[PDB]
């Protein structure tokens, strides 16, 4: 399904964005 | 079809008011706006709903990766343009590496991006609505917008254009809106136009012309992957390695230097408005998909036999080009599906878009040309003397735009965003190159730059020259253009050209010795606080809450990009 892609994008994009924030840290 | 009561009416009563509202000057939501306003631009609407019914849903990815592109000036770009003082791309190239050659050739590049991708596709995007409406030919046409637009310059509108741009940019919202909701009940719905897209065909397929003889399906029949952004990589209508990385190329080169919108972003109160807006602005570009994309391929649903014309004749005489009658779809749509009413008023708004922006456009460009290049070429100057010459290249310009018509109309297989796209990433990504090389390494020297920039235009022009002059066609007729020269796709090609521009910088900055740091203070993104002058060359919380609605943003973009994909 599409929003399962939606969903597994949106996620992967706040790990990342988690794992900058991180590394800031 | 628009020669009835309701619609000569309002379009006289629009221009009325238009007109009156100039004649008077005689006498977080607006930052966004304006940064918006570019997109909403006839021309734009043009362009993305005609490459949405001819190749699918993939066009709405330039946008979504100009989301992105914004999420880049107000954070990277910005800053450094207010670090430095500087206002304007070239202005801050000219600070930072000195001299008159980069500004001369920014301003003669600046001057010809101006005539071939906006002067010559807005009055091509204002030529192809009054043919879908009056049926009328395209120099005719051209001919009205003309004269329409030389008095809206004269009475003034181009000295109110605050009251006729930022509230036209809801009535081209508002009618794209309702447009948009008509096709969709026209259509059956989301459901309905994703399930009927793929049937929509073409019933006239022959052709009389032995040479062209019958047409393959290819052509004729939608693209099977016409409902995924990610097309494949090689054999696609938007290779996806290059609608993402090879578009934020020439996107931001757009975004970073093109003076309408480094200006208007530029005006903000602060650092942490700018972002505001900037965010505001992506959120209102990711609507450009259900306001043309899809509606283009409603307008190929219902109208196959004009908009996904195929056969030469048939596209001679739907188009008025041999082509493709991809880049009518949007006009199709407003000039049929929308009540004998408000089609007017969706006219006389697109109409009055177009010609305003024509307005801005030729005064921008005088004032470029005049404060450029013959300040130079004669530096006496003179007011009546610059006057003349003003007028005289608004001539000039209009005369070359008009005769590249036929070019505009005839490129790209009639898809009129794929021409502008083309000859953006044909120029656009050495100067970014340039620009992006400036600001980060402090090794690029004035004349090393000069070069790169020119080299990159040389070996551009050896693509962009040979494509017009071979044409590019359809699958009907395939232009006669040599396959390693037409076949790799233009962002691939931006990509390319942006790296060659960039390793030519390097090569000659890497001969002479780096500018010392008296000329690169508070100028180099690495060195912007340095707390020290120069030689020149010539919150708490707040800032928190912006950072998270940029986050939400991202998510929301990435999501649509899931959920498209």
């Amino acid at each position: 399904q599409p929003w399962m892609q939606g969903l597994i994008a949106v996620a992967v994009f706040l790990v990342l964005v988690a794992i900058a924030f991180a590394v800031n840290h | 079809l628009i020669d009835n009561p309701a619609d000569i009416l309002v379009i006289a009563a629009y221009f009325l008011l238009v007109i009156g509202v100039g004649l008077w000057s005689m006498c977080w939501w607006p930052v966004g706006a304006s940064l918006f306003a570019s997109n909403i631009g006839s021309g734009h609407f043009v362009g993305l709903a005609g490459t949405g019914a001819a190749s699918g849903l993939a066009v709405a990815g330039f946008e979504w990766n100009a989301l992105f592109v914004v999420l880049l000036l107000g954070w990277l770009f910005a800053p450094v343009y207010l670090t430095a003082g500087v206002i304007t791309m070239p202005q801050y190239l000219r600070k930072r590496f000195g001299g008159r050659r980069i500004r001369l050739y920014l301003s003669v590049l600046s001057l010809f991006l101006y005539i071939f991708t906006k002067i010559s596709v807005d009055m091509f995007s204002g030529a192809v609505f009054i043919q879908q409406a009056l049926g009328w030919n395209i120099y005719a046409s051209v001919i009205a917008l003309l004269g329409i637009t030389m008095i809206y310059t004269v009475t003034g509108g181009l000295a109110a254009l605050m009251y006729t741009d930022t509230v036209q940019t809801f009535v081209i919202l508002g009618g794209a809106c309702i447009l948009m909701g008509y096709a969709f009940h026209e259509v059956g719905g989301y459901s309905g136009l994703f399930d009927k897209y793929l049937g929509a065909a073409t019933s006239l397929t022959v052709s009389e012309d032995p040479a062209v003889g019958n047409i393959s399906s290819f052509c004729y029949r939608p693209r099977p992957d016409s409902y995924h952004l990610l097309r494949h990589p090689v054999t696609g209508d938007l290779p996806w390695p290059a609608l993402l990385l090879g578009l934020t190329i020439v996107s931001g080169w757009y975004w970073c230097s093109d003076q309408v919108i480094v200006q208007r972003c530029l005006a903000g109160k602060s650092l942490t408005h700018i972002k505001a807006g900037c965010i505001l602005c992506g959120y209102l570009k990711l609507t450009p998909m259900f306001l043309m994309v899809m509606p283009g391929m409603i307008s190929r649903i219902l109208y196959p036999d004009e908009v996904a014309c195929v056969v030469p004749e048939v596209c001679r005489r739907v188009c008025g080009t041999e082509v493709g009658c991809s880049n009518i779809a949007y006009p199709r749509l407003v000039v049929k599906l929308m009540p004998n009413g408000l089609r007017g008023l969706m006219l006389a708004v697109m109409l009055a878009a177009l010609m305003s922006s024509l307005a801005s456009i030729f005064n921008s460009s005088s004032t470029l040309f005049t404060m450029d290049i013959y300040t130079r070429l004669r530096p006496r100057a003179g007011d009546r003397e610059l006057l003349l010459v003003g007028r005289l290249w608004v001539v000039f310009i209009v005369v070359v735009s008009v005769a590249w018509l036929p070019v505009v109309q005839a490129a790209q297989g009639g898809q009129l965003f794929d021409y502008i796209q083309a000859v953006s990433s044909y120029l656009a990504p050495p100067v970014s190159a340039v620009f992006v090389l400036a600001l980060f390494v402090p090794r690029v020297n004035e004349q090393g730059a000069f070069w790169g920039l020119i080299g990159g235009l040389l070996m551009g022009l050896a693509r962009l020259i040979p494509e017009f002059s071979f044409g590019s066609g359809s699958c009907v007729q395939p232009s006669a253009c040599p396959a390693f020269l037409c076949g790799v796709h233009y962002l691939y090609f931006a990509i390319v050209l942006f790296f060659c521009s960039g390793l030519l910088t390097l090569t000659v900055s890497l001969c002479t010795a780096p500018i010392p740091r008296k000329h690169l203070h508070r100028l180099v993104f690495s060195l912007r606080h340095s707390k020290e002058e120069r030689e020149d060359l010539d919150d708490p919380s707040w800032a928190r809450v912006v950072n998270l609605n940029a986050l939400l943003m991202m998510a929301v973009a990435v999501f649509l990009w899931g959920f498209y994909a």
